[PDB]
RNA sequence: CCAGGGCUACACACGUGCUACAAUGGCGCAUACAAAGAGAAGCGACCUCGCGAGAGCAAGCGGACCUCAUAAAGUGCGUCGUAGUCCGGAUUGGAGUCUGCAACUCGACUCCAUGAAGUCGGAAUCGCUAGUAAUCGUGGAUCAGAAUGCCACGGUGAAUAC
RNA sequence: UCCUCCUAAAGAGUAACGGAGGAGCACGAAGGUUGGCUAAUCCUGGUCGGACAUCAGGAGGUUAGUGCAAUGGCAUAAGCC
């Protein structure tokens, strides 16, 4: 949906990425990105997203790859 | 059919070899084949058991035994006498010819067929299954039919044991697990 | 006039039976008969029991009722157990594309229960 | 009072009849010439006329048991016809109960109950299903006729 | 047998497309023919062949194409 | 001042509209008749690639010359022969194009599939006296992209007023 | 007015405005005879099926059953075809 060419990540993500897998497992990156999509190389981690007013930890599985990280975060409240 | 002289010149050396057996006849013969289901909804209407019946028959040559409540029970509401389900029991050379093509066309026509469970036994030696579906016999074909009702096999075999009895069906190549 | 469920509508041009199949739409119907060498305005009682044949395994190189039911399924089931928003969307039962809900969205919400 | 109506199952939306010429007559001048019809899904058509000229016998042709000299009756996509015959009594033969007669009449709902109430809605007792179809007399088999369309 | 109160039992010959021509008996009255019996069932050989839905990883890393 | 979110939330109610419930209509093939207007970090011919959204090269035009830009109902042939249908197009899955740092919350459009409520609408109520009502298409403002709204242009074109 | 148990003191009988319950029928088969059969309740296994329907094994033993209250009885069945 996005364009024929460069799944979209923002560099502050994707350098903070690559400090996180040379440490195997850390503490949840707190991150604003909502427009950046999930690389393959993001599975196992505990990235923690904005979603307004509150980072929410969603634990990225191998089957959220062509999703975008705003997309596990709920914004908005209902009942 | 075939499958009885199978057993008799094949089953017998199979299991007496592997279980170290004295005699003869010591090893188990499985001794009859019960098929029924219960359709119970045929307390509200009759011409539902009718139909049941008339599809056991088609897939095993016997009328159908109906079968009626062994005692008033009010969380179904029925009561003494209502017939429930039908009843076919098969013996001797029918049950081998319903048993050959049970086996080699009907099983592998279930749906999605994954493997039937190993672990079905009583306790004693018999085995215990059902299908869920009645289509799978060449028998049905499909328009005759209204409704997905099930059977219920069992394979009442003289075993003494379940051991004995799971090498027994597995002889005649069942699908297990 | 019989394939993989039922080609049961007769009297009708060849292209529209085929619709009757759950995966074939009319550019997939018009691509069986192109393929196959059967005019559009064929009629299905009209044409042999040989090129009957020959509709069957064309269609069974698409996906068509039998398992594209369940190729949905999986598609709507993973969005939902995989807690996506979209999955979000599907267990309240609410439009998913992203649509207004104020007073429109019946479709979805069904019957109006005050 | 016995308590009835009849309900529909499709409820077709266009129209009903279509009858072109239908020139039907037995051994004498045709009682009808061409009878152009058509209903339009309502329109509870009362026919009428004396005795004697020919009324039951356009309805019989009607429903397609009398073959006519006409070019067919054409009938509706998915019409349900339900017949109460000037004269009812090939029915009430074969010596069946009230109770077995009434049974066989049915698509969906079940044998024992669902029957035994639009049976015994239209007044017959507990012991009055238990006696043969045919000793009916009179209300009581034209009644029959109207818990046959009950169900059907 | 209780003479006549059973569907009539009789030998017919069923098949398969890929052979497998075994004799039963049943109560059709005309021969069938079917799929892949017990033999040719791929129930002992298509296990990795069944479990394989899925697949998001290697499909965008196909997509990957810069 | 900055980043993210919201104004797009939905047991519900109302106002203004768009599309329909089909046969004086759907669909396929061929064929005509317009007016008005806009355009330079813009309109962007022709040709090639893609079934299509569009992509690549790219003349002309700050213009009665060049682009937007094929007008559509109509007309002829064929089919559909009154069915929830070859009506209707919602909703949903999958695969994409483009503007933009960025399309998840929330863009438009295209392709494949799915194809719902709807078979002329209760009490009540609105607009219109002639190129008007009714229908059919087109352009402009705002605008990177985003209208069924607004402003404007023409084609066919009535009934009735004692 | 009639039937069953206790009071009623191990034969029969035995009272109170003593303690507890029933009857004013039913059946042309629910009678006669011949042939045959044996339950409740549990466990395990089994499609809808569920604490509980129908089925296959095992334990149990008449703890079931008797047109109708209670007592006595019933396998040679008086229970079930
Ligand atoms: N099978 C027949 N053979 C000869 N004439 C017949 C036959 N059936 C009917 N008719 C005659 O044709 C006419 C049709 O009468 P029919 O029996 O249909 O009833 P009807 O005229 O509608 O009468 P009513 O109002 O009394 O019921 C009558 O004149 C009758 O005598
Ligand atoms: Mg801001
Ligand atoms: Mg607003
Ligand atoms: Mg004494
Ligand atoms: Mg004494
Ligand atoms: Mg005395
Ligand atoms: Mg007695
Ligand atoms: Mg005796
Ligand atoms: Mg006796
Ligand atoms: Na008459």
């Amino acid at each position: 949906r996005s364009l024929k060419k460069g799944p979209f990540i923002d560099l502050h993500l994707l350098k903070k990425v690559e400090k996180a897998v040379e440490s195997g497992d850390k503490k949840p990156l707190r991150t604003w990105s909502r427009r950046s999509t999930i690389f393959p190389n993001m599975i196992g981690l505990t990235i923690a997203v904005h979603n307004g007013r509150q980072h929410v930890p969603v634990f990225v599985t191998d089957e959220m790859v062509g999703h975008k990280l705003g997309e596990f975060a709920p914004t908005r409240t209902y009942r | 059919a075939k499958l009885h002289d199978y057993y008799k010149d094949e089953v017998v050396k199979k299991l007496m070899t592997e279980f170290n057996y004295n005699s003869v006849m010591q090893v188990p013969r499985v001794e009859k084949i019960t098929l029924n289901m219960g359709v119970g909804e045929a307390i509200a209407d009759k011409k539902l058991l009718d139909n049941a019946a008339a599809d056991l028959a088609a897939i095993s040559g016997q009328k159908p035994l109906i079968t009626k409540a062994r005692k008033s029970v009010a969380g179904f509401k029925i009561r003494q006498g209502y017939p429930i389900g039908c009843k076919v029991t098969l013996r001797g050379e029918r049950m081998w010819e319903f048993f050959e093509r049970l086996i080699t066309i009907a099983v592998p026509r279930i749906r999605d067929f994954r493997g039937l469970s190993a672990k079905s036994f009583d306790g004693r030696g018999n085995y215990s299954m059902g299908v869920r579906e009645q289509i799978i016999f060449p028998e049905i074909d499909y328009d005759k039919v209204d409704r997905v009702r099930g059977l219920d096999i069992t394979i009442t075999t003289t075993a003494k044991s379940d051991e004995e009895g799971r090498a027994l069906l597995a002889a005649f190549d069942f699908p297990f697990r | 006039a019989r394939i993989a469920g039922i080609n049961i509508p007769d009297h009708k041009h060849a292209v529209i039976a085929l619709t009757s199949i759950y995966g074939v739409g009319k550019t997939r119907s018009k691509a069986i008969l192109a393929a196959a060498g059967i005019a559009e305005d064929v009629k299905i009682s009209e044409l042999s029991e040989g090129q009957i044949d020959t509709l069957r395994d064309e269609v069974a190189k698409f996906v068509v009722e039998g398992d594209l039911r369940r190729e949905i399924s999986m598609s709507i089931k993973r969005l939902m157990d995989l807690g996506c928003y979209r999955g979000l969307r599907h267990r309240r039962g609410l439009p998913v594309r992203g649509q207004r809900t104020k007073t429109n969205a019946r479709t979805r919400k069904g019957p109006r229960k005050p | 009072n016995p308590f009835i109506r009849f309900e529909q199952d499709k409820k077709l939306f266009r129209n009903a009849l279509e009858v072109e010429g239908l020139t039907k007559g037995f051994d004498n001048g045709p009682l009808f010439k061409n009878l152009n019809l058509l209903l339009e899904v309502g329109e509870k058509l009362a026919v009428l006329g004396t005795n004697g000229v020919g009324k039951s016998t356009l309805l019989k042709t009607l429903v397609g048991d009398l073959q006519p000299d006409s070019g067919t009756v054409k009938w509706s996509e998915n019409a349900r016809i339900g017949y109460y015959a000037q004269d009812h009594e090939y029915e009430f033969e074969n010596d069946l109960t009230v109770f077995e007669w009434m049974s066989q009449w049915k698509q969906e709902g079940d044998d024992e109950q669902a029957v035994r109430s639009i049976l015994g809605r239209l007044l017959f007792s507990q012991d009055d299903i238990k006696k043969p179809a045919k000793v009916l007399s009179g209300g009581e088999k034209g009644r029959m006729l109207f818990g046959k369309l009950m169900m059907q | 047998m209780k003479k006549d109160i059973h569907p009539k039992y009789e030998e017919i010959t069923a098949s398969c497309s890929c052979g497998n021509v075994m004799k039963i008996r049943s109560t059709v009255g005309h021969d069938l023919n079917l799929d892949v019996c017990s033999k040719c069932h791929p129930f002992f050989t298509g296990k990795q062949r069944d479990v394989a839905t899925g697949g998001r990883v290697d499909r965008f890393n196909k997509r990957f194409n810069i």
